[PDB]
């Protein structure tokens, strides 16, 4: 499964539709829970300087238990104009969580980002068995 | 006819988050401290010196015009009188960037060098011919227009420039003035998704021909100052054999800048391939 | 044509003074903890909380104008490069200005009661014409007209709504709130200066025909923004008993407006008295 979030843009919501798998979206507004495992998508939003980057809507999401129990991995967007905090929500999760860090890329990605994320999600899905 | 913001009522909470984090990242010359870098400095040669002078030159003369001309112009077109607040400060920061650059000059140049770069900066006809067609759509009548070349400049047009300074942190030299330049592209960055956010959000409210023609245009507008940019980097990047380098961050970016104006990715992976020295300079 | 700036060749020395003085006088309204008066805005009547809230709403109003229209228009007629670079730092702050008073009624008002604020606003004559007033000035074609509106917005009209949050102060109510508008104030004074400074500088530049051509507008306008703001003072601050002072303040500060654009004082010295508390409430 896949789980996402996009804010208002929606650069991360467009890149999800660009891969053809079928994902859920954490909303804005509201609390969402999910029964299956998934892997998270969410973009970075940081500012100065791991306290933050990571949306509130997700956090809230990751803070209900049952949410965060079926988590099992998490790939970040950003945008590497950004220094050292390009994609940094994705190693503030990997970090306090116990999932790995699997794939990064930026706004929409390009369509390699695409090919890389099926084939890379495929082979990270049938690691789980 | 105007009427007092009222914050309290956002038509676009987008609109509070870039206010939140441009202003959170205020920040000033006067807090990156070029001092420690005359020695670094010294260790390049007269044309090491020139290449560097005109770079940056050049950079201010994008952040005069985004910041005088630019941003300003964006204030009539805006869908909330949040993102004219916004806007404001955009225009404000550009300002900053450009006094940045005077700072690292007065630093590290002498009044001879500076007089030179800016000189050359007049004559040169690539700089002088991608600021007039920028401040040709500044100045029209067209408001899409305008906020496809904004964002072309934000996203594309700088990078050209910005190589250089990720080019010296890649050899330990200038290392303090990159992180000047660091805080500047940080700015850019934000400025590029708000305002092509903003594109985005009036792309919306046309028809389909009106879409259509706009995305021809932006294709177009990209071709016609990428051309010009490439001249502009021959001219300087030649002497010191980094010209093939800079192309492939050009084209990198601007891949980037047409995903801001919500469209794709238009060069490969193998015309982008930036040295990898370059990247980790950015992140 | 543009020419990026050289911030180390300045034609002008005050551009860099103010800016200087602008930039390090940076703040926002989170730094003010307003929270504080919670108690002491409890003990204001259901008139004296809305007069505040009336006057607070029109100062959002003349902050909205100054900084999406007022000092975005002043930067075509600047005479140095730096001058373009120091109004938009005045246009960013005004926008600044116009979001503490936001941030003031989210803490100590109700949505309702900061509706109703805004929806008088809307409505009310005096606050509409004398907007009307600037902007007409600020979107015509003649600069130094618009520098002269601009200086008595910043040093004229203002001062009708600071009156209060003085006034609460000297009486030791909505003290944090006060310290707030000091900050605004700190940057109007600033901003007064040197757009009126910048008018003198242009008034060198014409005849003496157009130079006396501009005092007999002067004099005009301040006639008719004067009598629009007793008008606005006595309709808000006759409940409270306050607009015999207000009118002395008017005076106080319609002498600073006019020594700003380089005249000399029109109200003398025993029509200026404005109560000593509040003054030094300034201080
Ligand atoms: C206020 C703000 C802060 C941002 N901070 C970062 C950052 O720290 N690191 C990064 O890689 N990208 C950063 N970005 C870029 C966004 O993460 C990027 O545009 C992302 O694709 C947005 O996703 P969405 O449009 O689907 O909501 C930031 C963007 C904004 C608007
Ligand atoms: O402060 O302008
Ligand atoms: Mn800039
Ligand atoms: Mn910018
Ligand atoms: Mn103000
Ligand atoms: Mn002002
Ligand atoms: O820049």
């Amino acid at each position: 499964s896949l789980v996402y979030f996009s804010s208002v843009s929606e650069n991360t919501h467009r890149f999800v539709q660009k891969l053809g798998i079928p994902a859920t979206r954490i909303p804005l507004h509201g609390r969402i829970e999910v029964d299956e495992p998934y892997v998270l998508i969410l973009p970075t939003y940081g500012g100065g300087r791991a306290g933050g980057y990571v949306p509130k809507q997700v956090i809230a999401f990751l803070n209900n238990d049952h949410n965060r129990a079926q988590l099992r991995g998490v790939i970040a967007a950003g945008n590497t104009n950004f220094g050292a905090e390009f994609c940094y929500a994705g190693d503030v999760v990997s970090r306090k969580c116990s999932v790995p860090y699997l794939y990064r890329f930026e706004l929409m990605g390009t369509e390699d980002d695409v090919a890389a994320v099926r084939t890379g999600l495929a082979e990270f899905w049938k690691e789980q068995t | 006819r105007v009427s007092a913001i009222n914050w309290n009522r956002l038509q676009d909470e987008k609109d509070a988050e870039v206010w939140d984090r441009l202003t959170g990242n205020f920040w000033l010359p006067e807090k990156v401290p070029v001092s420690n870098d005359i020695p670094s400095w010294g260790t390049l040669t007269a044309g090491e010196k020139q290449l560097t002078m005109r770079v940056f030159t050049g950079l201010t003369m994008l952040d005069t015009i985004q910041g005088t001309v630019g941003a300003v112009s964006l204030i009539p077109d805006a869908l909330t009188p949040h993102e004219e607040a916004v806007l404001t400060n955009i225009a404000f920061m550009e300002s900053v960037h450009a006094k940045s650059y005077s700072q690292i000059f007065s630093t590290l140049c002498s009044t001879a060098e500076i007089d030179d770069a800016f000189r050359w900066s007049e004559e040169n006809r690539n700089l002088q011919r991608k600021a007039e067609i920028v401040l040709q759509y500044y100045r029209g009548d067209e408001p899409l227009k305008r906020k496809v070349a904004s964002t072309l400049l934000e996203s594309f047009l700088f990078y050209s420039g910005f190589y250089l300074p990720m080019y010296w942190s890649s050899r330990a030299k200038l290392t303090n003035t990159a992180d000047m330049i660091r805080l500047i592209i940080r700015d850019e960055a934000v400025h590029g998704y708000y305002i092509g956010y903003k594109f985005q959000r009036g792309l919306a409210l046309v028809d389909d021909v009106t879409r259509a023609e706009l995305k021809d245009y932006t294709y177009e507008l990209l071709f016609e100052l990428y051309d010009n940019e490439v001249e502009y980097t021959q001219d300087l990047y030649d002497e010191v054999g980094l010209t093939e380098d800079v192309k492939k961050f050009l084209r990198y970016n601007a891949n980037k800048a047409l995903m801001n104006l919500g469209y794709e990715a238009l060069f490969p992976r193998d015309e982008t391939d930036v040295n990898p020295a370059i990247l980790s300079a950015l992140s």
